[PDB]
């Protein structure tokens, strides 16, 4: 999994 | 599926206050006006069959002095499973009632000027006495039922001790609701162990709320009664009255208007408070906002707008105050 | 090759001890049960023929009050360098005695009943003296060579001075260890150099540990002697001792019982503990855990069990004491 | 376009001091040598029509004690909002004139031998008195202009009083520059409230920078004046002077020597510093540095070098101190 | 590099 | 968006 940002 | 998630919102402004306690206008650099500043880690891990397990870590953030008293994840630091059974959380984190009834403040219980009945009316001596957070908390949410839905928590005191109160911090409470389409209606019932002047008391708490969205306005709601009453007798109570309408203005800009209503019976006085606000969303993230709020005390009362990282005290018996928000809130 | 990793565990639990220093029962929610939680970040830089670069910090968490303390990386900051000479480690960091004498503990080293041997026994003045970490550290680990592997220390007092201490929380130390298959042993020696009473003492200590894995389950044992001697003369001497047995119950379920003795020669008397543990793994990530454990002072021991977040202080001397620890432990 | 990024810099050495202010030599396990450790997170958002929303926390890593103290954000912790009209920020962070200036230091203001002309050279009350960072700072940055450039900056005090200072913290500044290929020249002006003993005082600074790239070497120097006014009379001056030499050694190495000279008035004594490094970079990201320094104070004279984590403290009166820093510098 | 979890 | 490092 990588680390994804609040949105997308 | 699974997916994990860091994320956060810095939302910083330049904010004024008439008077402070003293008389003086005060004005600075100040935070959080249409959003709470935080910095958090969630994720979700697909266990199979429709069970899933869960962290979130979240902590919040004050970019005027660069978290200058640390930083902690005290907003919300849970590990949770769930399924179609419902939700179990298990952590400090906002208790059910609080989660659920401060949706109905336009204002998102931040800023200058939001629904101020979730406090510490009475001094208590409780570390949440503002029945917003808990520490030790255990949580149960229900699935959503046509419409109904429901959530309980319990957090255990541990035996802190205060003078004659022997389980302070102790929380037991939970809420009803029935949110559909337009409507949205919720009841919530909460109590916590705290003390006052060193004297066994129950902070005992009743909100209710609701809203309707008509779509080229919004309505919103919040009824609330909070006591505060010692074992030995003598109690603290006041009711919060609450009403605000919220309308888009189609590009991406929102005006929002509340008037709030503080019944402060141990002292025989009120207060009144009107918020004026304006957000232009520049994007999804990015937004610039105003926030104008006033507020009249009356006879004894000296509650003061919530200016943070500028002044968030309280004022002189009886005086009024006016406060300005100007900032930009963005989210990442 | 090269990578960056933002890792954590939260591990939560309701636990129970049938009573504290004042002989009441406590109850609550605690944490790290079944895994200390954590929450790091570290990566590796491939620098090209063997060598590489990396980088570790790691803080523990407290879901049970948001690290209501506020967060730090106590738990690991290091900077290395690596190659076929082995690795250089610089930065706060387990000492490499306690890093892997403490894999021997089937409990690892955390929970209400884990191997207790690694404390500070003689109520020294050093913030590390229970032997398990040390500021100012520089560590040097030797590659494997056919099992053979070993790991020595070195930690800068920095003129710490207390009392006619000088050179406190100076620390050498190192292991030889054999790890081959199903086979694994080890032999720890460290001093530190600490005050109690404000009085120069050496903290002396060797350990040897050994387990081996049959498949259907796995022996592990730790033997340990600490010894607080003054330089003025007079010293604190405890031996423990520990064995243990460890059972996977087919469908990623662990069954786990361990044995402790505490030979507290300072004040003549002993302590037995006993724990026994079951987790059961729902994924790889997550777990959901049981701990049960019985401790009993002798005479003048005065020990108690280890409930992070409810309560880990000691007891009355000579009395009993049972706790029990069920949680969720997820890993990302 | 937009994007986040997490990211640090991991910076511990091995470093001695000759002397300290008892005369003793001190070694230990320091940090930020060559770079200051950090951790941070930053963020750009393009928002369409060269407008750019973005924010950046970071806070100092102390590798030495795993942030014994805590972590925080106070390195910078900004929003802000950008495009053709240049950038404007919000937010704790390095104050314009400082921002600009110190990127003349070869050092690159860490390590035991940077300038050191940015310090509280009156032993100031305010919590920012050496001129580097500010707490509720508004900035703006103009774009390039064929070379040229300006930034200014304002940062409320929000009426903190100490004695008869009632507006301590507050400053206002900036600087205009001309860069441009291998040149490079600044002047900054700048003035703080503060208060000295209690009494209302402006801390004055006027900085002119400026540095040439011939390539085979890179020149660069530092002229600053602070003074320290009280408004009852009576101040404390203090000029520093600087200059500098870089070069490359070809396999990616690079050695450089830098001399400083603080004249300070109040106690009519100055000192002398000389700081020799060379920095090995094993990679872009990895490099192994040697930081060689003295320091000669005359007369009442009682500065000391930077040994960060073993040692910063002054020295006695007309001392001179000699320092060694040796490390590893690790960004990610 | 993208960041990544404590497995993948 | 994915978190990147300092540099890619
Ligand atoms: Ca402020
Ligand atoms: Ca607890
Ligand atoms: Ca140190």
């Amino acid at each position: 999994d990588n680390w994804q940002n609040g949105t997308s | 599926q699974s997916s994990v998630t860091l994320f956060g919102i810095v939302d910083t402004n330049v904010a004024y206050v008439n008077k402070d306690a003293a008389g003086d206008s005060r004005y600075g650099l100040g935070t959080s006006g249409a959003s709470t500043s935080r910095l958090g880690l969630r994720g979700t891990e697909d266990l199979g069959g429709g069970l899933k397990a869960g962290f979130w870590l979240e902590g919040e953030i004050f970019g005027d002095d660069g978290n200058a008293s640390g930083f902690n994840f005290k907003r919300r630091s849970t590990v949770s499973l769930s399924g179609n059974f419902g939700e179990v959380r298990l952590g400090r984190d906002l208790v059910p009632t609080s989660q659920k009834l401060t949706s109905y403040d336009l204002f998102s219980a931040t800023g200058i000027g939001p629904f101020m009945g979730f406090r510490n009316w009475a001094a208590g001596q409780g570390a949440d006495d503002n029945g917003i957070r808990a520490n030790n908390l255990i949580s149960y949410y229900t699935p959503n039922f046509g419409g109904f839905n429901a959530g309980f928590g319990y957090a255990f005191d541990e035996k802190q001790t205060i003078g004659t109160a022997d389980s302070v911090g102790r929380y037991i409470g939970g809420y009803v609701a029935y949110d559909n389409g337009p409507l949205s209606a919720s009841l919530g019932l909460a109590q916590q162990k705290t003390a006052v002047g060193g004297l066994a008391t129950d902070r005992d708490e009743i909100t209710l709320g609701a809203s309707y969205n008509f779509g080229v306005a919004k309505l919103s709601g919040l009824l609330q009664q909070t006591k505060f009453k010692r074992d030995i007798g003598g109690d603290i109570k006041t009711n919060s009255y609450m009403l605000g309408a919220s309308a888009p203005v189609g590009g991406v800009g929102e005006v929002k208007l509340q008037y709030a209503l503080y019944d402060q019976k141990a002292i025989d006085s009120k207060a009144h408070q009107i918020t004026l606000g304006y957000v232009h969303n520049l994007s999804k993230r990015t937004a610039l906002y105003g926030n104008l709020a006033f507020l009249k005390n009356k006879d004894a009362s000296t509650l003061g707008l919530q200016a943070k990282g500028v002044y968030a005290g309280g004022v002189q018996a009886g005086e009024s105050q006016t406060g300005v928000q100007v900032g930009i809130r963005h989210a990442f």
